[PDB]
């Protein structure tokens, strides 16, 4: 099974990447993208007089939308009807759903605080009262004179915590009250797996296009591929004894005489007879004492001769020799 | 005597669900039986009645819908809403923990329903099943 | 800068009024629809809750509540010199037999000392509950979600209840909130309890779909609320019948977002709006006068002018040469009431309580009225039969009637509110030219970063390579062009010394790659399959 | 029935005979000839395919007519349906729906757009961003009613 591999690829380091990647994402098409984002500049209107009448805002479409929801909740919507209700313009409470660290409780406790506490609604906070104390926030605002007080954001909805089914239901009885607005966003292709008609009766969500194909700077931090060992033992190596360098170059040249498997590995007795010979091991202690250094941060195998073994590729290993090593 | 022969414990519903989820119950049962080195030959566009069920993945699902449906339908927002209604019902379960099913993790599905619901359930659409059920 | 940190808050109409003296006065036909049912269902389980006297007197009562959507509110009588509270358990709240006893327990116990004026959160309280609090108890059990719950939890949590029926201070209720289907409950139960079941059942049937008897008052009401102000089309309505089938638990609070942001699209984009009330003839304008011509039953009128009246000296004058007598033949039409609205008034009343037919759908019954199906309708119960000839109506070719109109003829409402999902992205990244129009001129000859491999991830195997797809993407990248945009900037530095390497274009394409298929998995569209290995991925999205 | 006999091979001479009637320009007739190279490889029936490029660029080159005459758009199939000798309309737009998502994922008709300038652009910009300004096609639009109209009143008067 003769595959082309990842770890057959011309690598490329930290520094090397993110800068390169910081080039094309605000100069590769850039012209075109705010010539979108002027396109759809005079839908701004019709999002604010569609939102009067409490319907939970959804936004799909390829590409992050994070920037472009900044924008039209910050700037354009929240001061926009503060000054056509008639002092401080609407609180915007923003959720960063690709953020984890999201839970039900810390969110909510900032919403009843956000939200008016006209009574003791800390006498109901008792032992899951949330879905409790939110229903008496809702028969309460049913009788409320009709006018947005908030706003919030949730952008990737389907992120990783928020997609979560307790989460879910929690926000569902949230937009079923006409003071606040829900403008949200979600990136999946099985976003509306996450509804059935019983919360879509809750939410009576709409949807519109937003696709500018942007590279998602923030969102991708969070997430890690094999970028984010072979590059890990890479480092350590930088900062060790003197000897370690060459017990290891004498490591890596036998290991490597011979893809880096096991098959081109060493046994021990004669290894420590070769590091030996240059004057280094004086026995099995003080060789393995300093190779359990090796072993504890993961850079060399042992499987059976008592064959230890580089787990690094066949590139690799002479890459480790011409770099860090000489 | 009509009392001493008849138990009277018991106080077969025509389900409540639509026809867009109608068509989609019957395409989930056909993974007690058809695995998918069979499936694709005999479902082109060109027994198990009694074992327990498989285990689903998902879009396995809307690649028996589509080719099962009366090109005439695309969209396909309200059969992922009639979905997650089958969850609730219990009809269709995940079989991991009830939390993270949704992103695309390894997540298995599976049916929850006996065959003779399903057969009334493919007449109640005229829908025919037991050509496909073959040992 | 901040973006990493969750949930960080922050501090920063001629037209449009005549929709807002007609949204909330329907809006108050909706609310008081809605509290008729609120007022049906606290009714009818509250007098059913009570008056049932069995002989055995050593039974709860049970009730099923067929069809219900697990959010039915309960209240309760006051019933003095006894206090009556309401317990209410989540499927998540019952993990065991243990704790939906003990939540259930610390639930009343806080009732009863709000209501009263150290013990211990179990059975105990139950029968001294004479002597802790003075008056009797008669709890109700709100099961919201039974179907959720595993069973065995459910038959060994009812044999507990059985225990207190031995103290005789104590009533016990139990509501059984279905979603549906009570064939497979008594499948999944102990029969063993079911027989503890089966002494006094009551099977009520909720539904908010119960012979339609809300879902055609509710579009009734919506009729008379845009009654001879505008029409209902044949293309418009068909949907009301498609899409509205395809959700059984709750139409009405579908039908009211739907024809609500229906009315939403006629007084954002339409001019006329403005003359549903005659009084408005003074906001004429020439544009005005203008848009009214393309209107296609106007010019069609005109073709029938000139075939009637061959002569058309009088039908050319009548066009813009003259323009006072070319709005006059438009005011001419303008009051047009369609008594089709009127017509279904009329036939709506009858065959409810005069033939005395209930399964029946208004929505459709107003749509076989737009073509002249009325006597193909009423064909399905041949009750009309003595009276098709006095419900008759042959539905007139009105006219003017496209400028007060609603219909999807743009497919609007068919996007914005039932989006073709991953229809729209798949085609939204094998085109991208129809959503995007120094640097830019690269542009006009590369593709967009996240869909150049696109046209290959549809030409690509089931399970496929990871480094082989970076070969095949390779292809797509022409050399020169890179190497241009490479050293197109000066100004920077650190970007230069890597302009210059010989190696820079294999470089840079696997940190383009590595930053699109780093982007194809918060969309689900790639799975990486086994990882610790991730040497092959799967592809789960297909073209449908 | 010519498009059923299927496996005979249009060459050259052939294929620019094939466009050069339905007045196609040098930059779309020698790309007719590289795309049929690119698929005279991997064919499965050389009838079919080649008729099914052939409609949707002219759908796409004569739009200023087609958009502003609609009656020139059942002239182009039909003189093909006596060209190609088809049994009816039903098989021909059958394969002109079927190779367009065929020629969706290649780079030429992605530039053949967006070079023609052709489309209209602005509306499906609108219409698939869902815009409540978006135009309701209940309505026939004033151009075309212009065009309804001169041609009429001139013809009245």
């Amino acid at each position: 099974k003769s595959r082309h591999t990842m770890s057959m690829a011309p690598d490329v380091t930290r520094e090397e990447f993110s800068l390169v990647s910081n080039f094309f994402n605000e100069n590769f098409q850039k012209r075109p993208r705010q010539k979108l984002f002027e396109i759809q500049k005079k839908m701004f209107p019709q999002y604010w007089f569609e939102l009067t009448q409490g319907f939970s805002l959804l936004f799909y479409g390829v590409g992050s939308k994070r920037n472009f929801l900044e924008e039209f909740a910050i700037d354009y919507l929240s001061p926009k009807i503060a000054y056509s209700q008639l002092v401080n313009s609407i609180p915007c409470l923003i959720l960063n759903g690709y953020n984890p660290s999201c839970n039900y409780r810390d969110v909510f406790k900032e919403i009843t605080d956000l939200l008016v506490p006209a009574e003791l609604t800390r006498s109901e906070t008792k032992g899951n009262h949330v879905i409790l104390q939110i229903q008496k926030m809702i028969d309460f605002y049913k009788n409320q004179p009709l006018d947005i007080k908030l706003i919030l954001v949730v952008h990737n909805l389907d992120g990783p915590s928020i997609r979560k089914n307790t989460f879910q239901t929690m926000l569902s009885f949230l937009s079923v009250i006409r003071q606040i607005a829900i403008v949200a966003s979600t990136d999946h292709i099985y976003a509306p797996l996450l509804w059935d008609n019983m919360k879509a009766q809750n939410y009576n969500f709409v949807f519109h296009d937003i696709s500018n194909f942007e590279p998602s700077t923030v969102e991708s931090t969070f997430q890690d591929v094999m970028k984010m060992g072979a590059e890990g033992a890479k480092y350590v190596l930088q900062s060790l004894t003197v000897n370690s360098k060459k017990m290891y170059k004498l490591l890596i040249e036998t290991q490597m005489q011979n893809r880096g498997t096991q098959r081109t590995g060493v046994e021990l007795k004669l290894f420590n007879h070769l590091c030996a010979a240059d004057f280094i091991a004086s026995n099995e202690i003080a060789l393995r004492s300093m190779l359990r250094e090796f072993i504890e941060h993961k850079m060399a195998n042992i499987t059976k001769m008592e064959i230890i073994w580089v787990p690094y590729t066949y590139a690799e290993l002479e890459k480790l020799l011409k770099t860090v090593l000489n | 005597i009509k009392l001493f022969l008849s138990t009277d414990d018991n106080l077969s519903q025509t389900y409540d669900l639509s026809i867009i989820s109608k068509y989609l119950l019957i395409a989930s049962y056909i993974c007690s039986y058809l695995e998918p080195r069979y499936d694709a030959s005999i479902f082109s566009r060109k027994n198990p009645r009694y074992l327990q069920p498989s285990l689903f993945a998902i879009e396995r699902l809307l690649a028996i819908f589509q080719a099962i449906f009366p090109s005439l339908m695309k969209a396909n927002i309200e059969v992922f809403q009639n979905l997650s209604e089958l969850h609730t019902l219990k009809l269709i379960a995940t079989t991991m923990n009830k939390n993270i099913d949704y992103l695309s993790p390894k997540v298995r599905w599976k049916v929850n329903v006996p065959w003779e619901i399903i057969k009334e359930i493919s007449e109640s659409v005229h829908f025919n099943i037991s050509d496909y059920f073959s040992d | 800068a901040d973006a990493q940190r969750s949930h960080y808050t922050v501090y920063p109409e001629k037209r449009w009024e005549l929709y807002h003296q007609l949204h909330s006065h329907f809006h108050d036909q909706v609310d008081h629809i809605i509290d008729n049912i609120e007022a049906d269902l606290k009714a009818e389980i509250s007098d059913l809750l009570y008056s049932e006297t069995t002989q055995k007197r050593r039974c709860f009562n049970t009730i099923f509540l067929l069809g219900s959507d697990s959010t039915t509110k309960i209240e309760l009588k006051d019933e003095s010199s006894r206090y009556n509270v309401l317990i209410e358990l989540t499927p998540k709240e019952s993990p065991n037999v243990r704790m939906m006893l003990r939540r259930s327990m610390y639930k009343l116990y806080s009732a009863a000392d709000a209501e009263e004026h150290d013990v211990s959160y179990d059975l105990s309280l139950v029968e001294n509950f004479k002597r802790l609090f003075g008056k009797d108890l008669a709890m109700v059990f709100n099961f919201k979600d039974v179907d959720s719950i595993n069973f065995n939890t459910l038959d060994n949590f009812i044999i507990l209840l059985k225990s207190a029926f031995k103290y005789d201070h104590v009533k016990i209720s139990l509501i059984f909130n279905i979603n549906t289907n009570l064939s497979n409950i008594e499948k999944n139960l102990r029969q063993s309890t079911i027989r503890l079941l089966k002494r006094n059942y009551h099977k009520l049937d909720v539904s908010s779909n119960k012979g339609f008897k809300y879902g055609n008052q509710i579009f009734q009401s919506f009729l008379d609320t845009v009654d001879g102000k505008l029409n209902l089309s044949d293309r418009f309505v068909e949907f009301i019948l498609s899409k509205m089938a395809n959700n059984t638990n709750h139409n009405l609070q579908l039908l009211t977002k739907m024809l609500d942001y229906s009315l939403m699209s006629y007084f954002f984009q339409n001019a006329f709006s403005v003359f549903i009330d005659p009084v408005n003839v003074d906001f004429l304008n020439d544009d005005y006068l203008k848009i009214l011509s393309r209107c296609p039953t106007f010019m069609f009128f005109v073709e029938g002018l000139i075939k009637q009246h061959a002569p058309a000296d009088e039908i050319l004058s009548l066009l813009t040469n003259k323009n006072r007598g070319l709005e006059e033949f438009f005011v001419e039409f303008l009051v047009r009431e369609n008594p089709i609205n009127g017509h279904a008034k009329f036939v709506a009343r009858f065959l409810e309580e005069e033939l005395n037919i209930t399964n029946f759908n208004l929505i459709e019954l107003y749509h076989n009225l737009l073509i002249g199906k009325l006597d193909s309708y009423l064909d399905r119960w041949s009750a009309c039969k003595e009276y098709k000839d006095r419900l008759h109506f042959e539905p007139i070719d009105t006219i003017f009637q496209e400028l007060f109109t609603l219909d999807n003829r743009s497919g609007l409402l068919t996007q914005s509110i039932f989006p073709s999902y991953k229809s729209n992205i798949e085609d939204n990244l094998l085109s991208w030219e129809q959503v995007l129009p120094l640097s830019g001129d690269l542009d006009k000859i590369m593709a967009p970063v996240l869909g150049q491999l696109f046209k290959l991830y549809r030409e690509a195997n089931m399970t496929i390579n990871i480094y082989d797809f970076y070969i095949a993407f390779r292809e797509t990248l022409p050399k020169e062009e890179i190497l241009n945009f490479i050293r197109k900037d000066p100004s920077n530095t650190k970007l230069l010394e890597l302009a210059e390497t010989p190696d820079a274009f294999d470089k840079v394409a696997l940190i383009l790659f590595m930053q699109a298929i780093f982007a194809f998995e918060n969309m689900g569209l790639i799975k990486f399959q086994s990882t610790k290995s991730y040497d092959l991925v799967e592809k789960c999205v297909w073209r449908g | 029935s010519l498009l059923v006999k299927k496996y005979c091979k249009m060459t050259t001479e052939e294929i620019i005979r094939l466009c050069n009637d339905f007045e196609l320009p040098r930059e779309v007739a020698y790309k007719i000839v590289d795309e049929y190279n690119i698929n005279a490889s991997r064919l499965v029936c050389p009838w079919q395919l080649v008729c099914g490029l052939v409609l949707n660029c002219t759908f796409i080159v004569f739009n200023e007519r087609r958009r502003k005459d609609p009656r020139i758009d059942h002239f182009i199939v039909s003189k093909m349906c006596s060209l190609m000798l088809t049994s009816k309309v039903d098989d021909v737009i059958e394969c002109v729906k079927l190779v367009k998502e065929l020629i969706i994922g290649e780079k030429w008709f992605r530039d053949l757009q967006i070079r023609y300038d052709d489309f209209r652009y602005d509306e499906i910009i609108f219409r698939k961003l869902g815009s409540m300004l978006q135009t309701t096609n209940i309505l026939v639009t004033d151009d075309q009613y212009n065009i309804w109209k001169k041609r009429i009143e001139m013809d009245l008067a």
